[PDB]
């Protein structure tokens, strides 16, 4: 058992202080992002089984910049130390660079503030935008690994939307054969009903390059297909 | 552990031994009149080769009308009085009049405060009875702990043996006290809090500030208080 | 079925508050009736009062139904405990310690009233056999003041056994009170 | 009772431990080896780590520096630790001859370099050095000198000296031939002798010599003086 | 009194004489993929295997590009090879501006060894769990690799944690690639490397074996992904 | 302030459960005012005004009751007046509570990511105004999490009693039943003291008292309703 | 980080105080014209030559020190004590007050308790010296705190020690007269009955400034 040292190895080859951050992740709400030939879709839960909240305060799909949405995860306190930060670099380098910032060069940055050799961040993202060559979709971890993905899911019922999604996902899927798709895997994973106000989904076109928020009136229109 | 550790409880450690330190330490009396806040003070004696006629480590003097009774590690106490002599300065060079009192403490609590959530420092062994005549309320007697929750008071009894003189004061005193009744009613709780019937007179020292719109803030020689020990024997003003 | 598990949940839950607010208190006090507290010193653990001996045997018969009555009690108490234990986690599992220290003590009393039944059996076993010797060694003055003694030793049990008791159920009560809330809550 | 930990503490016996496991550390590498001779001195590596690479290029791992054109300097223990003390022999050569316009000398130079490893054992956190440095020289008046640096200082003056995996072996091998006095020509192939002693016939023996008369400058190994091994005697 | 006092510290050793600290590191470049690279009479190939985490994900990229002759293929954790990455590209770069030659290679390495070597002797920091590879032509296709602790192996083949013992045995019988100077015959003999050192059953080079080359008139070209599947992933 | 080998925070749980053992203090949201409430307790005698030890200002229209350790506020309050009053020296306008709550949540979490420093064992909730004329009533907690409410409670047993104010909260109230909602929440000290609560209108971006006068002729026709 | 303990008290302190109970005995004596001081100097062989090493050492043309302790803590405190005699010479041009210097090597040695990482003060002192307001004599603690003392002693044994000031000791005392009941406290105190110029003793000397005896001039004092 060796837990003192931040910093210490493993003799099989391995963290200790990173992999105690790999399953705290695994309490957050859920979240599930789809990347299509057309855009990036995502979407998740809002746990505000208290009605006393504003049911606005409290969002888990904030907004990098005006091209880049994500999703959090895990600690909600320190998910917005992250986001801070990337609103800040990537607001930097339209500063600097007149060309929004590429999501490859943005997670990797976003990664790095995951190094800090205080503490790692226990928090995974769903970093999603449409920045350059269409739209990219990306999953951090507070370990570094930066793997573009066409599809995932973060959040306790995270395992159950991963095996929804590999038997579901078609690359020839537009806007709208999506968003039926991106709550199909949470009327499974989901111990409420998918009304108009649990489900909090936001999307990136291709064509404006901008991203908009799906507000109540907008979601209540396509969660009553019944997929 | 160290400071900066909780405890499951929610209590802490470092500042919870500095609670019951200071209860290992001499007593000392607030008590707020009429007229101006006087304070007592039990002086320990490891024997009988001390000075006991020019000084007196219990009551100090921070400013020229902000004074306080310490009671606890009587070494941690020097630093606190030459930290609150400066704020009490700094004020004056700062804003050009006295500090207020209620100003003061938040001043000291707060360095007290700070060495209790970082720095891995052992905190301040000390509490202390702090009172002092200001234009914005008048006298005014406050007390620090250890943790820096200060709380304004008219009588308190910190030191050894708190929650019985304490009690002294709970129907003994009056709202209206003048300053000799005043010294007569403190001058009770400092001896039965020592379980004894009467002062040697080569112990306990009190302080008053009664402000004749000047702030005198007069202290007590040994034979001064020889009056207020023998209008004690007349006058008894028991136990209770 | 699942309705019938739930409802004993909360079969265990009434009957744990009902033995500590009444019938825990109630028995305190009947032990005590018996084995005064005030009693001056020495009036208690004597032997003034005393074929097989008749009088020890209905001591022993009240005994019984003592322990018969403490085991019960305590066996709810012990698994209504054990039902609000939390999930077991890695740290601010301070409640958890609080929980395993009260099982831990009304084992320890159950393991006491347990060995009283055990107990009457040995005393009857080894009176016996060396009452064969006074039989068949008449003169050896000994071996009938061990008898004597052996009364002696069982009527002296029989009482620090009810002191014991008594002391116990006051004990439980007051451990099981200061920590009530520890005791109601999880974590 | 566990008292090797930091390097700051003491053992109750009075010697200094957590720093005497480097000596333990040192004598698993592979070995260095130099020695006096009247026209220069001839240095010696060997890098016994044949069983497990077999890729590596033929005269790419040398372990021979020098911090100038007549100062050489070899490695023992961690090759990673020893970097660090050349950059700061390097360093110490740079700022002397920027400070004294000449060639730091040999014994200004040492004195120096054991001050910077013995530094790092004060501390309570930095790790102590893992590398024995052989520092050589060959004066053109006087003769050569060899200085040894072992972990916790210890500057001392040799005149001939192995430090490795066989250091209890091959220092026997030296006291038998006076090499004060013989040469460097016939020495090298006296050293490739020693090393078929004690394991194949393999060029994993780079090794350079400071002088042959040869402007008294470290030369390279001379692949072509180095080729007739006298693989039999 | 053993086995568990010296093994959670950077600046303990053992009684042995190991550093055990740095020891796990040099195991913990076992557990990442595979990477194999030839160095040629004047091309150096590197092969590396990425890894599909999942169906749904997309194979993470395991060979670099550096400069225009220098790339590397890291072998290890993504945490510190990036910090590498960047301390070699900062390198580099500045020294096509300070000056205008281009660096030299173990000019090169040497400063990244001692980075490694900054970050063993002090208590917080770590050491880098990382195997490098760098592959790189200036005048001579020169191939370098480092460890946790400071190294520089000037070799001729390589391999990295995965099948490393089933692909060493490969290239230890296989010493012909300096006169391969087609560099086709030298990719068919890199990629024959991994088709004879991969999993069992697993699915051979389906577009997901990073590929680069760089030699003489060649600077760090990324093999397409049209050029592989047409012959060279055809081949096997 | 490390991890857990499970996931949680050992340094931030035992803070978080270290303001369970404080003084209750609950709010409640309207339409254009937000009456608050606290429940303290003191030696009778002695200590006149308790140094208004709760209700503290930070401007001219935000309120601040904190819960938890009394004298960890002070150093709360300080770091975030000079924060409330520098925001107006840089920006020209009072400072919303939307910022005052984003900046205090900021503090919270920038003691617990660093290392060597004790958490700030209080919890908080702050109400004032928004740029606009509104009135969202936040909830700060040790951990650095915070969202707004529309009533919400903190200090020893606060489910209990926002367990009952979930129940009868209506939407819109008048200045008199706001306060008799609050008033509803003695359900912590026994015996509904006139001498333990206090409470504050906070109206028209001009915050007051409560006189005790008012308040007996309010916490009186509470023991004539439970009848 | 000598941190607090359970029972309220700091146990590096209570550590420390035991150090000082085991060395040489101090031994310091106020009078109405001036204060004495002794030490016993533990003579270890004649090699040690009497002038190197000292016990009773000055810090301006008033003051007198003697050390009770840690050997090698006799130099580190002295130099920031003559230091804080000399600060307070620039700025005010008389002298340095026993009650201002004796606060600040208090501060001094407080400081090092709450340092993290350090070691508390491995020895007790003893100022005292001719001052405008009479004559002086504190003992400084390491803990921190000072004491306004009379007549005291520090060293080993001290529970005894201070029995024979406690009844041989007059509020009216001449520091002639001071001198024999000081060697008494010496010699007839405990081990360390050969004492022939092995004690030093500094004085006030009426408020001349501080004068070390020499052991010529003690020896007129030691015949009987």
């Amino acid at each position: 058992e060796y837990d003192r040292g931040v910093n210490t190895f493993s003799p099989e080859g391995r963290l200790f202080q990173v992999e105690y951050a790999l399953g705290a992740i695994k309490l957050g709400s859920t979240a599930v992002g789809i990347c299509v030939n057309d855009g990036v879709i995502l979407a998740s839960e809002r746990r505000i089984s208290s009605t006393l909240i504003e049911k606005d305060s409290v969002e888990k799909l904030l907004s990098i910049d005006d091209h880049i949405g994500c999703a959090m995860s895990g600690l909600m306190a320190d998910a917005r130390t992250l986001i801070d930060y990337a609103r800040v670099e990537c607001n930097h380098y339209k500063f600097i660079y007149n060309e929004n910032i590429n999501i490859k060069s943005c997670v990797e940055l976003i990664s790095e503030l995951a190094l800090d050799f205080s503490r790692p961040f226990g928090v995974a993202l769903l970093i999603g935008g449409v920045d350059k060559n269409g739209p990219c979709l990306w999953y951090t971890e507070p370990s570094g690994t930066n793997t573009r993905f066409s599809a995932a899911s973060i959040g306790s019922a995270q395992e159950g939307a991963e095996l929804l999604l590999q038997e579901n996902y078609k690359k020839d899927m537009t806007f709208e054969q999506a968003e039926i798709l991106a709550l199909t895997v949470l009327r499974q994973v989901m111990e409420d009903k998918l009304s108009t106000s649990n489900v909090e989904i936001c999307a990136i076109k291709k064509s404006d390059q901008t991203f908009y928020k799906y507000n109540t009136d907008d979601i209540s229109r396509i969660i009553d297909v019944l997929p | 552990s160290r400071t900066t550790t909780f405890s499951p409880e929610g209590r802490l450690y470092q500042v919870e031994y500095a609670l019951e330190a200071i209860n290992n330490a001499s007593i000392t009396i607030g008590l707020i009149t009429k007229d101006g806040v006087i304070l007592g003070a039990d002086k320990v004696f490891i024997s009988k080769l001390i000075d006991k006629a020019n000084n007196y480590e219990k009551i100090y003097k921070i400013d020229k009308h902000i004074f306080c009774g310490v009671a606890g590690l009587n070494a941690d106490a020097n630093i606190l009085i030459n930290q609150s002599r400066l704020y009490a300065q700094r004020y004056l060079y700062n804003y050009n009049e006295v500090q207020p009192v209620s100003q003061l403490v938040v001043q000291i609590c707060d360095i007290k405060q700070s060495y209790t959530q970082y720095g891995g420092l052992r905190p301040y062994g000390v509490s202390f009875l702090i009172g002092g005549y200001d234009t914005k309320d008048g006298y005014q007697l406050y007390h620090t702990d250890p943790s820096g929750n200060y709380s304004g008071w008219f009588a308190t009894a910190i030191g050894t043996n708190n929650l019985t003189a304490s009690s002294v004061l709970k129907q003994e005193w009056k709202n209206d006290m003048t300053l000799e009744e005043g010294l007569l009613l403190a001058l009770k709780t400092l001896a039965k809090s020592t379980d004894t019937e009467i002062p040697k007179s080569e112990k306990i020292e009190l302080a008053y500030l009664t402000n004749k719109d000047g702030e005198v803030y007069q202290k007590y020689l040994t034979e001064k208080e020889i009056e207020e020990l023998i209008k004690l024997y007349t006058q008894k003003y028991i136990k209770e | 079925i699942k309705e019938e598990y739930n409802k004993f949940k909360y079969d265990i839950t009434k009957q744990a508050i009902e033995s500590l607010r009444e019938r825990i208190p109630k028995r305190i006090i009947f032990f005590n009736n018996l084995v005064n507290v005030n009693s001056e010193p020495g009036s208690i653990l004597n032997v003034n009062d005393l074929p097989s001996h008749k009088q020890i045997y209905l001591e022993l018969e009240k005994i019984k139904t003592y322990a018969s009555e403490l085991i019960e009690i305590i066996g709810n108490i012990k698994l209504w405990i054990q039902l609000n234990v939390p999930r077991i986690e890695d740290g601010n599992n301070f409640g958890v310690g609080i929980q395993e220290e009260a099982i831990q003590e009304l084992a320890r009393v159950e393991e006491s009233a347990f060995n009283l039944y055990d107990a009457i059996v040995k005393y009857y076993m080894e009176r016996a056999k060396i009452s064969t010797k006074v039989l068949k060694y008449p003169n050896v003055s000994d071996y009938q003041e061990a008898v004597r003694e052996l009364d002696e030793k069982e009527w002296i049990h029989i009482k620090i056994t009810i002191v014991d008791m008594r002391n116990n159920y006051i004990m439980l009560y007051d451990l099981l009170y200061k920590n009530w809330e520890k005791v109601v809550k999880p974590k | 009772a566990g008292y090797d930990l930091s390097v700051s503490t003491f053992s109750p016996d009075g010697r200094l431990y957590q720093v005497e496991y480097i000596y333990k550390s040192i004598n698993n590498n592979n070995t260095a080896l130099c020695l006096e001779c009247k026209d220069g001195i001839i240095c010696c590596c060997i890098n016994s780590n044949m069983d497990k690479n077999k890729m590596i290029k033929k005269n790419s791992y040398n372990r021979i520096y020098h911090v100038n054109n007549n100062i050489i300097i070899t490695y023992s223990g961690f090759d990673g630790d020893a970097r660090n003390i050349i950059d700061r022999a390097r360093s110490e050569a740079n700022t002397y001859y920027y400070n004294f316009h000449t060639n730091i000398p040999l014994h200004i130079l040492v004195n120096r370099i054991s001050l910077y490893i013995h530094a790092y054992t004060l501390y309570w956190h930095m790790r102590p050095f893992a590398a024995s440095i052989i520092i050589s020289s060959f004066n053109e008046k006087d003769k050569g000198d060899i200085y040894c640096i072992e972990p916790n200082g210890a500057c001392y003056k040799y005149s001939g000296i192995v430090i490795g995996k066989n250091k209890e072996m091959f220092k026997t091998e030296i006291e038998k031939k006076d090499y004060k006095d013989i040469n460097v020509r016939d020495a090298i192939e006296d050293i490739y002798k020693f090393i078929l002693t004690s394991n194949n016939l393999q060029n994993l023996v780079n090794f350079s010599w400071i002088c042959k008369e040869s402007s008294y400058e470290f030369q390279n190994i001379h692949e072509e003086i180095l080729t007739p091994a006298l693989n039999k005697a | 009194m053993y086995r568990n006092l010296y093994d959670t510290d950077n600046i303990i050793y053992s009684p042995e004489g190991r550093l055990y600290q740095v020891e796990y590191a040099s195991e913990a470049i076992k557990q990442g993929t595979c990477a194999v690279a030839i160095k040629s009479k004047d091309y150096v190939v590197v092969s590396g295997l990425k890894k599909c985490i999942s169906k749904l994900s997309f194979p993470q990229e395991k060979i670099f590009k550096i400069d225009d002759y220098i790339g590397i293929s890291m072998s290890g954790i993504t945490s510190d090879a990036k910090v590498l990455t960047k301390f070699m590209q900062n390198e580099c770069l500045s020294h096509k501006f300070l000056y205008n030659e281009n660096i030299n290679i173990e000019s090169l390495v040497r400063s990244v060894a001692d980075k490694y070597q900054k970050n063993t002797q002090k208590s917080s920091k770590r050491a880098f769990g990382v195997g490098l590879m760098i592959a790189a032509y200036h005048n001579e296709p020169c191939i370098f690799e480092t460890r946790p602790n400071g190294s520089y192996f000037e070799y001729d083949a390589l391999s990295f944690g995965a099948r490393s013992h089933a692909s060493k045995t490969y290239l230890e019988k296989n010493l012909h690639l300096f006169e391969e100077c087609s560099l086709e015959e030298l990719i068919l003999h890199c990629l024959k490397a991994l088709k004879c050192s991969l999993s069992s059953e697993s699915e051979l080079t389906i577009s997901n074996t990073a590929l680069a080359v760089v030699g003489k008139n060649h600077p760090w070209q990324e093999i397409s992904s049209l050029q592989l599947e047409e012959y060279l992933s055809k081949v096997k | 302030t490390v991890f857990s080998p499970d996931g949680h925070l050992l340094q931030v749980e035992h803070a978080l459960e270290a303001v369970k053992k404080g003084g209750c203090a609950v709010a409640i949201k309207s339409s254009n005012f937000a009456v608050l409430a606290v429940e303290k307790k003191n030696i009778p005698k002695l200590q006149n005004p308790k140094t208004t030890e709760k209700l503290i200002k930070l401007d001219e229209h935000n309120c601040l009751a904190f819960a938890g350790l009394n004298a960890d506020a002070r150093v709360l309050v300080n770091k975030t007046r000079l924060e409330c009053q520098r925001y107006y020296l840089n920006m020209d306008e009072p400072a919303p509570v939307d910022y005052i709550a984003k900046y205090v949540a900021k503090v919270q979490q920038k003691f617990t990511h660093r290392g060597g420093v004790r958490p700030f064992g209080i919890a908080t909730l702050i109400a004032g105004f928004k740029n606009n004329k509104e009135i969202c009533i936040y909830q700060t907690e040790p951990s650095g999490i915070y969202a707004a409410w529309k009533a919400q409670a903190i200090g020893k047993n606060a489910k209990i009693v926002q367990e009952f104010l979930e129940k009868n909260y209506q939407e819109n109230m008048e200045q008199k039943d706001c306060i008799f909602l609050a008033l509803k929440a003695i359900f912590e000290v026994v015996e509904l003291s006139s001498k333990n609560v206090e409470v504050a209108l906070l109206t028209e971006k001009d915050l007051t008292f409560i006189e005790e006068q008012e308040i007996n002729s309010m916490v009186e026709l509470i023991d004539q309703e439970r009848t | 980080l000598t941190t607090f303990s359970p029972t309220g008290k700091l146990v590096q302190i209570e550590y420390a105080l035991n150090r000082v109970s085991s060395s040489s005995p101090a031994l310091g004596i106020r009078a109405k014209n001036g204060v004495i001081i002794a030490t016993e100097k533990k003579s270890p062989n004649e090699l040690i030559e009497e002038n190197s090493i000292f016990k009773i050492q000055q810090i301006s043309e008033h003051i007198g020190i003697v050390y009770a302790g840690m050997p090698g803590d006799f130099r580190v405190l002295l130099k920031r004590a003559r230091k804080e005699a000399i600060r307070y010479s620039l700025q005010y041009g008389s002298e340095i007050l026993v009650k201002e210097l004796v606060k600040i090597i208090a501060s001094i040695v407080q400081e090092f308790t709450q340092t993290g990482g350090v070691r508390p003060f491995g020895l007790s002192l003893l100022i005292c010296g001719v001052d405008v307001y009479g004559y002086h004599l504190y003992q400084i603690d390491p803990s921190g705190c000072y004491f306004n003392w009379m007549a005291t002693c520090v060293g080993k044994d001290y529970q005894n020690n201070m029995s024979f000031l406690e009844k041989r000791y007059n509020k009216d005392i001449e520091i002639e007269d001071a001198i024999h009941t000081a060697i008494l406290t010496l010699k007839e105190s405990y081990e360390g009955v050969l004492n022939e110029k092995n004690i030093e003793i500094g004085v006030a000397y009426d408020n001349k400034p501080f004068k070390i005896l020499t052991q010529n001039e003690i020896k007129d004092y030691l015949i009987e």
